[PDB]
């Protein structure tokens, strides 16, 4: 751990070991030389120590570095998702309406795409039917002969905006479907499986096998690759007026109006801590899922906007509850919290989502409602007096409210599916963090201990008493 | 201000980007095409990429294409005198200098 | 780097001259002291047998978020490292507990034993009577037909050798290793 | 700088086909297919080729029509074959009385 | 589909100003192109070019089919001349007229060029922040911007061009606009005067460490400029009544914007004063400042104080032909 | 700044020697040009390598081979080696005293400087005979254990590593010489077990690694270890009938025994490329069968048994809803079925037990057979075919036809060998006789038809029992 | 792409359409017209239609003229040695070529 002043010394230690330096030469010539070499010298340790740091994931600070590392242990990440919505006015203007259109292209006011899902009614007043942000665009690419990987790369663009990936290859007239693999686990020599990549340049791939492990895309065919793209986060209020496109010829037949339900529900990419994170964790998770931990990574990979979710067996649960019960082998308990829904609609995700569950065989299913406990704190404290009382309150309120709330992302603070409780010493850090109080004191009203399968403990700003003076 | 050479590869700032470069740079340096150039490695140049550099082509702040060449991390390790290289032209790898400066994108990508 | 390196750059000239080998000379020892060690340690992270020991303590502390690891109990830290991480792909069966435990116990020998239950439940409830596998063909108990439990018990011979360390041991490093649907009921000795 | 070529008429060899691998011998078989293949031989490509037979029937001693028939010689050869550099030629009695001896010289 | 692909390794010539031009993925000789003429303009006008090609064979219109719609892919640069820049640029072909066995080809910027394109349908921004409207209107560049200050409403009408509501924010931001090498450009008018130079030009100087001048124009007809500009500005608000800006001495002049920030900002611009020419440096371009000093060739050597010191570059002109390249430049202050 | 230039470093100089009495003086001047530039080298040889070996540590971003090799844990197929080859050759002999036996492995070179070798033995019945050649040659090297620490390793040179095709390794202690076997990932090993781990080092020099006490077994303190290296060039070519091969090292036998080739000897292989090794660097574990990935056992066992037309795998739900009681021991138990073309139950049975046995098993799950149940279905068609056609011929095709398409030996349960049960149902038959274009009209009656699960019911037809009624319009 | 020279009759690229043209051409070379010109096919003409064309035009790629005028279906059948021929300019033949590509109208159609 070198500083300039060891430098200097070590550099001033040779110069006076030496023979001809020291006697020859004294107190003009070498005075600056040593500055510079010092200075330089310092320079390059601290551009080595640099690159040192930024050689391992866990201590990367640059994003490249991390996506460069992820795609050593093979890790895609989640891709954005569309917002959906309810457009119940679609009544026409003139005559003869489009009766029964199903995904019609529509824009909206923004230059903004969106398309219905399904096929209206025949409109005798009204007819309602749902839309999404998902618009379609397809890119082609020749086989001039068997490379025996045959990668295909797509634009910075359309992998920003990529929801879904589908590959099609035509030979002779006829084209077919391929299916995604992990790796080349178990497919070889007629299997038509394909894998994808995540470049370090924001880029997705899909990587065709070798002849021994897949089959080779023959000569003389095209593949398409459909891209279903979508913008992250948008909302529309209510009430705009969403005008056909293409399908152009139903604008002046056609009225159809934004009404009830906005979009709102969009999501965006990842962020680069959370993908450190789960690049990290992927190596363990390999796509088996027999620990307990893996169920928790599935369903947060599958399921956006859960918070908390913990999975128990029989043996944690025969010491909670009941000594003993035949009905509790191979039985798996989830528990988990939704800020946005209820808890019997996460009820009927779960175990939708559990149904394409990997390594799934003699294993029941069962969900356990959570319970909630309200916590209350209070604080005698003093302020130095330069900030006003009723400010520092308020701040400290919000903050507190942001951090320990029951929708705050402390018990997951990387999305990697995990459960963290809340302790005494997280409030005295926290709130001396902040560094408002010269001196201050807690104390905790209402708290109980959690289980930590079922039990919810969050903070209740709002009945907590503040007591500031000074 | 002080410039930096159109021959280059510091051109890139990221050291990680910079692979896509090296990596076509090699790719090409082991390829068989007809505007390659044959050099063998000289008894004096065995610790100085850079008379090579300039024996070659004439442009001296070419000697990284060198040292990839030949397969080493360092300039201090010496080349095995007598190793056969092969160079391809200055303008190409000045344009995949640029082309990774600028638009970086792999070549291949398919684009709307 | 070398011994003479940055020196032998100078021309025929300057090299008799003095003061200017002894700079080059002291340039490159300054540079040896201060500089080469870190990047000696980056271009030495390639392969898991020639990293230095902090890249190594690095490593394992990255392997350690997820699991529960002590390296001073096997004789090799690069061994520790190579084999979890190969083990890792044999989720679920017997392979990674039987090297675990013959790797970070100084080579004792273990087999997994289940444990079985009677058929015959409205008669014999369900964890009344759990016979593990050695005895269950020499036993007298549960008078019916058996099945398998999801419940197992581990037997270990006297020679290869303490149960309370033993089980401490166990609890802490290697039932992580476990599925959560089997349950591990205490040791078997022979 | 790197050009290689097959030997025109693929002749056997230990290894299998002669080949050869530099800028100096590959002008070698290029010249070594021209003077092999007449004009108008090849099925494709009717210009391209050789005009040595017009040499056939004439006095080995100098005549005019010696000197006709180099110029032609050379302007033909400077049309199919562009880059290779050619410094001359020489035409003269060899062996016995019949035989006559051409020869093209690469520099 | 659209695929990008590796350069070729055939092309090993170097060019002074000009490396390459390409139609798609095939090239032209470069041999056969004997003008070049490259302009890159202080306003939102675009950089174009011109160039000539001799085609005695009837190659170019008649087997390669230039018209309009011709997208080129040009490669200019100069790696190794006074500035060692090199970038690539697309132009869209408008014309290309064909005399005594010569082509003459009439270009435009592609990105510009989609800007220049009147509306088919009309596009109001009400209360929108600037950086939206330009986003939205060009989302193919690089925005460069530094004078964005508050929020107000825009309008493009059918059949107009939408760099009419550029550079109407422009002149509501009081801010320098122009497009190259692939970035759009705004830049304050009161910050530029307080720049410090880049490049230094000298004239009758020898042993300059700089570059020098072998041509320049004096220009000092500063009214010519000032006389558009000399006005005071009046709008009317309907909850304030009727709003004056600028000086008190000057006659009276009418506009529609009743805004106080926009108003003060109406009568800002930049005086040319020189024109050099210089010895083809690729470095040159709008909004870069310069420090000149120019020595008098008789008399007794003394110094041209009549040239300030510190001068903007306002526009630009590149020409190369078959023996020389040469710049063109002029210089302006700011008022 | 991060990239030094020479100018940046000597402005750096500048700034700094200002306001001295002795340096400021030779501000603008050859030497201090001279020894700025000096020092910039080593500046810019630190930054240059700090860049070359962040970019080269990892596989997804190295540009070279080596690298890649030495990243990678295994080298059982990440990195390919040479390969040999081969031909076959005629021994005459010439005179008397000639070996009745030549022997194996005998040394011959080429016109062209190459080195050859004949596999197997070969006798002379009159004087001529007939073997097969190799192209490779044994080389030998050797070294001795001075110490033993943990992780001995023995190093060879590049040359020998640049054509090493095969290695052995024959440890000798005391009079004792003993080969030692290679492992993949010290797998299973132990005291006791002589295992080594080949490696590649960044530069191209493959190596071997004995390790530790407790996982392998270090070779003594005073043992002498051998390795021996068979060394070959791929792709060289001799042609056929063209070729002397002397004999050398054996000269001996030069004159008594003349060999001609008579075929050409052809057929090596060379090294891969680096895009190649890099990616079966990252997917080499697709290769060999390792465990039931993400537990499909279905996939695993078409995979190993080639031929299965079809086969299920249970569960303790699916028998509980199938017997529709709770429990009688079913727990903790994986039922399967199949059906294959041309074996017996039983045989399927032991094979498909020893195919699931190869592989580790999972932890307190037994595997059990349920065979298959029978139940062929017939039909009746009663329909005009035109008076072009002749009845026996159209009967013969669509007995024909609807054999190969609904049958017991059909592809109709798995048309992709993708493991899926696929049964037959009635819109089926109207359809593919529909398709057909003999009929005008007919009206298909189905007889001994049964629903089947589609767990351990085997439905097919039998063309031969069916009565077929045909008529001229 | 690769451009197909502009004496192609595989210029149109139906096969059925073609055919008026290659009846057009048929129809003047059997024609007493005053600018045709009278050919031999030679002893070395005999497999080698494109030998002639290259005679007569200087033109490789009108090979199909001598095809269709000598009266053979096949490149293979050879040609009777001594057949007279008549054949026309090359300028007529691209007239032809473009009319037949970019209007596609019978010679004496009627139009408004």
């Amino acid at each position: 751990t070198p500083t300039k002043d060891s430098i200097r010394a070590e550099f001033e230690e040779l110069v006076e070991k030496d023979s001809f330096w020291s006697k020859f030469v004294g107190s003009q010539f070498v005075s600056m030389l040593t500055l510079f070499i010092t200075q330089i010298v310092y320079r390059c340790f601290q551009y080595a120590d640099a690159a040192l740091a930024e050689g391992f994931i866990s201590t990367a600070t640059r994003r490249s570095s991390i996506l460069a590392a992820a795609e050593t242990n093979s890790y895609v990440g989640t891709k954005p998702t569309p917002s959906s919505g309810m457009i119940e006015i679609t009544a026409t203007s003139e005559d003869a309406p489009a009766v029964i259109p199903k995904n019609m292209p529509l824009i909206s006011d923004d230059q903004y795409p969106y398309m219905t899902m399904d096929v209206c009614r025949l409109v005798d007043g009204t007819g309602t039917v749902e839309v999404a942000q998902l618009e379609i665009q397809e890119v082609t690419y020749t086989v001039t002969a068997a490379k025996e990987f045959l990668e295909v790369v797509l634009s910075k663009a359309l992998t920003a905006v990529c929801y879904k990936l589908e590959v099609f290859v035509t030979t002779d007239g006829k084209t077919t479907q391929w299916s995604s693999s992990t790796m080349f686990r178990l497919a070889g020599s007629k299997s038509q499986v394909y894998v994808e990549f995540y470049k370090p340049s924001e880029q997705l791939g899909v990587r065709f096998g070798d002849g021994l492990i897949g089959q080779i895309p023959p000569e003389g065919s095209t593949i398409t690759l459909k891209v279903w793209c979508t913008n992250g986060d948008i909302t529309l209020v209510a009430g705009q007026n969403l005008t056909p496109v293409d399908s152009a010829a139903n604008l002046a037949n056609l009225i159809s109006v934004k009404t009830t339900t906005p979009i709102t529900a969009g999501t965006d990419a990842e962020t680069t801590e959370i993908t450190r994170n789960r690049a990290q964790y992927y190596l363990a998770y390999d796509d088996q899922v027999v620990w307990g931990g893996d169920y928790t990574y599935f369903l947060v990979r599958n399921i956006p906007g859960l918070s908390w979710v913990k999975a128990w067996g029989e043996g944690q649960q025969e010491k909670l509850d009941g000594a003993y019960n035949v009905q509790n082998i191979n039985k798996i308990f989830i528990s988990g919290w939704h800020p946005n829904k209820s808890q019997s609609e996460l009820e009927e995700m779960i175990l939708a989502a559990f149904k394409k569950v990997p390594n799934e065989l003699n294993k029941k299913f069962s969900y356990k409602e959570v319970r909630k406990l309200p916590f209350k704190i209070t604080i005698t404290g003093r302020i130095s007096a330069s900030l006003t009382i009723e400010n520092v309150t308020d701040e400290l309120k919000s903050a507190l409210e942001t951090k320990f709330g029951r929708d705050s992302t402390f018990f997951d603070p990387n999305r990697v599916g995990k459960y963290i409780l809340i302790k005494k010493k997280d409030v005295w850090a926290f709130i001396e963090t902040l560094g408002y109080f010269r001196d201050f004191y807690l104390e905790f009203v209402e708290w109980n201990e959690s289980n930590g399968f079922y039990d919810f403990v969050y903070l209740d700003t709002e009945n907590s008493t503040f007591n500031i003076s000074y | 201000q002080y410039p930096l050479s159109r021959y280059d590869d510091r051109n890139i700032a990221d050291p990680i980007l910079r692979a896509e470069l090296r990596k076509e740079v090699m790719l090409m340096c082991e390829s068989n095409d007809k505007n390659l150039t044959i050099y063998y490695v000289l008894p004096d140049e065995q610790y100085r990429p850079d008379l090579l550099a300039y024996r070659m082509w004439g442009i001296a702040e070419l000697r990284w294409v060198v040292t990839l060449a030949a397969g080493l991390e360092d300039e201090s390790q010496g080349m095995t005198v007598g190793k056969k290289l092969k160079l391809p032209p200055a303008t190409w790898i000045r344009e995949m200098i640029r082309h990774f400066q600028y638009d970086g994108q792999v070549i291949g990508t398919l684009s709307i | 780097m070398q011994r003479s390196w940055f020196n032998h750059r100078l021309t025929s000239a300057k090299q008799k001259s003095l003061l200017y080998k002894s700079l080059a000379d002291l340039v490159q020892s300054m540079m040896d002291t201060f500089v080469d060690p870190w990047l000696e340690r980056i271009t030495n992270r390639k392969s898991i047998f020639s990293m230095s020991k902090e890249d190594l303590e690095t490593r394992t502390n990255e392997l350690g978020q997820f699991f529960t690891i002590r390296t001073s109990n096997s004789s090799s830290v690069p061994m520790l490292l190579q084999q979890r991480l190969d083990e890792i792909h044999f989720k679920g069966t017997e392979r990674p507990i039987n090297q675990t435990i013959y790797r970070e116990f100084n080579g004792i020998s273990v087999l997994w034993d289940p444990i079985y239950a009677p058929v015959d439940l409205e008669r014999h409830p369900y964890g009344t009577v759990l016979i593990p596998e050695s005895t269950l063909e020499t036993t007298g108990g549960t008078f019916g037909e058996m099945f398998l439990t999801s419940r197992g018990m581990i037997s270990i011979p006297i020679n290869d050798l303490i149960t309370e360390e033993i089980l401490r041991k166990f609890n802490q490093f290697v039932k992580p290793l476990l599925p959560l649907h089997i349950v591990f009921d205490g040791l078997t000795l022979y | 700088a790197n050009n290689n070529e097959i030997d025109p008429l693929l002749t056997l060899e230990l290894s299998g086909v002669k080949t050869y691998e530099s800028q100096e011998e590959a002008w070698g078989a290029r010249l070594y297919e021209w003077l092999n293949t007449y004009q108008g031989e090849v099925y494709g490509d009717p210009s391209w080729g050789n005009v040595l037979p017009q040499f056939k029937h004439e006095p080995t001693n100098l005549s005019h029509v010696q000197i006709a028939v180099e110029a032609m010689l050379l302007q033909k050869l400077t049309v199919d074959l562009p880059d290779i550099p050619i410094s001359g030629l020489s035409v003269a009695e060899g062996d016995a009385f019949d035989k006559l001896k051409i020869s093209i010289r690469i520099r | 589909t659209k695929t990008t692909t590796a350069p070729e390794t055939d092309s090993k010539r170097t060019q002074l100003f000009l490396q390459s031009v390409s139609i798609g993925q095939n090239e032209i000789p470069r041999e056969m192109i004997v003008g070049c003429t490259y302009v890159e303009p202080g306003e939102l006008s675009g950089p174009q070019l011109m160039l000539m090609i001799r085609d005695s064979t009837a190659y170019v219109v008649n087997k390669l089919g230039v018209k309009f719609g011709t997208i080129l892919t040009v490669s200019l640069g100069d790696p190794e001349g006074h500035g060692g820049i090199l970038f690539s640029e697309e132009f869209f072909v408008l014309k290309a007229p064909r005399k005594d066995d010569t082509v003459l080809i009439y270009a435009f910027s592609n990105p510009v060029r989609l800007l220049k394109v009147p509306s088919t349908s009309a596009q109001y921004f009400v209360d929108k922040p600037p950086s939206a409207v330009v986003s939205s209107l060009a989302p193919g560049l690089k925005v460069n911007a530094d004078s964005f200050r508050k929020t107000s409403t825009y309008h493009l009408n059918v059949g107009e061009k939408p760099t009419k509501v550029l550079q109407e924010i422009a002149r509501d931001t009081g801010s320098m606009c122009w497009a190259s090498r692939g970035m759009i450009n705004f830049k304050s008018m009161e910050k530029m005067a307080n720049a410090a130079p880049s490049l230094t030009y000298e004239s009758a100087n020898p042993n300059t460490s700089g570059f020098t001048i072998s041509q320049f124009n004096i220009l000092n007809a500063d009214y010519e400029y000032q006389r558009r500009h000399n006005y005071r500005m009046a709008s009317y608000d309907m909850t304030k009544g009727v709003v004056y800006s600028g000086n008190q001495e000057d006659p009276i002049k009418f506009t529609s914007n009743p805004d106080p920030t926009a108003l003060a900002n109406y009568n800002k611009f930049i005086l040319p004063r020189l024109d050099m020419l210089v010895e083809g440096n690729a470095a040159l371009t709008p909004g870069t400042t310069l420090k000149i000093v120019v020595h008098n060739t008789a008399g007794d050597g003394e110094l041209d104080e009549s040239i300030p010191d510190k001068m903007i570059v306002m526009s630009v002109t590149h020409f190369e032909d078959r023996f020389r390249f040469v710049s063109r430049a002029q210089l302006g202050v700011v008022n």
